[PDB]
């Protein structure tokens, strides 16, 4: 009892061997008889190893979403999306088309031009900051409270220039 | 998709003229958010042209534009503006405004400027 192999699952005492990426699940393997799998239509598929019953329908990319097929989805590979040309997939799953990415907070930019179309993104360096998600803008230097007033809290990054104050 | 970008203002025009884009905006926080011009022409195939922040301090253009073209907003008017002087036939293009997200939703119908003699 107990422990199971790895592509094995174990169910009711028995260790079950797991279905092969592009078959689904149909019977639990007994003392006598191994795992029933059964393949996907080739509009579903099935990811890994698995003990699912429901094969998953592929992505289907788009085009007036500006989605294209990368990769034709296989049996046991989903549909992999690209987005068109002057444009960039919106996430690692391409799901949706952006015109370029715009760095997050605690970054800075150094610019898209296609097929390089994304913005590249400089984490912002000691002493700078930026707030905003910006397609354009870079990191920003923190305001010298300096000038008739006093540092209250600090910045960095993310946070807004030193905040302050004041003290002398 | 309710946001709507409402270019105005394209044509033709000789060279050195000028031509002041318009792209109307309605169905968001405007105010908020950073907006872009991007200029499209067969062969020349998009071309990401001007940048501004929502508050209009801070600006970018591309270096074929600059100083020749001029990025501005009315965030009370909720309008996006592209002054356009000193006009040459490189700038024959369909032009376009943005949205921050830059999805499809998110631009503008665009208006065409051409140049010839």
């Amino acid at each position: 009892p107990t422990a199971c192999r790895e592509k094995q699952y174990l169910i009711n005492s028995q260790c079950c061997s797991l279905c092969q990426p592009g078959q689904k699940l149909v019977s639990d393997c007994t003392e006598f008889t191994e795992t029933e799998c059964l393949p996907c239509g080739e509009s579903e598929f099935l990811d890994t190893w698995n003990r699912e019953t429901h094969c998953h329908q592929h992505k289907y990319c788009d085009p007036n979403l500006g989605l294209r097929v990368q990769q034709k989805g296989t049996s046991e590979t989903d549909t992999i999306c690209t987005c068109e040309e002057g444009w960039h997939c919106t996430s690692e799953a391409c799901e949706s088309c952006v015109l370029h990415r715009s760095c997050s907070p605690g970054f800075g930019v150094k610019q898209i031009a296609t097929g390089v179309s994304d913005t590249i993104c400089e984490p912002c360096p000691v002493g700078f900051f930026s707030d905003v998600s910006s397609a354009f803008e870079k990191c920003h230097p923190w305001t010298s409270c300096e000038t008739k007033d006093l540092v209250v809290q600090q910045a960095g990054t993310d946070k807004t220039d030193v905040v302050c104050g004041p003290q002398d | 998709t309710e946001v709507q970008l409402l270019e105005s203002g394209g044509g033709l025009v000789q060279p050195g003229g000028s031509l002041r884009l318009s792209c109307a905006a309605s169905g968001f926080t405007f105010r908020d958010y950073e907006m872009w011009w991007v200029r499209q022409a067969p062969g020349k195939g998009l071309e990401r042209v001007s940048a501004i922040n929502p508050q209009g301090t801070r600006t970018y253009y591309a270096d074929s534009v600059m100083g020749r073209f001029t990025i501005s907003r009315d965030n009370s008017k909720n309008t996006l503006y592209l002054q356009m002087n000193s006009l040459r036939a490189e700038d024959t293009a369909v032009y376009y405004c943005a949205k921050l997200p830059f999805t499809f939703d998110d631009w503008g119908q665009g208006t065409l400027v051409t140049v010839s003699s």
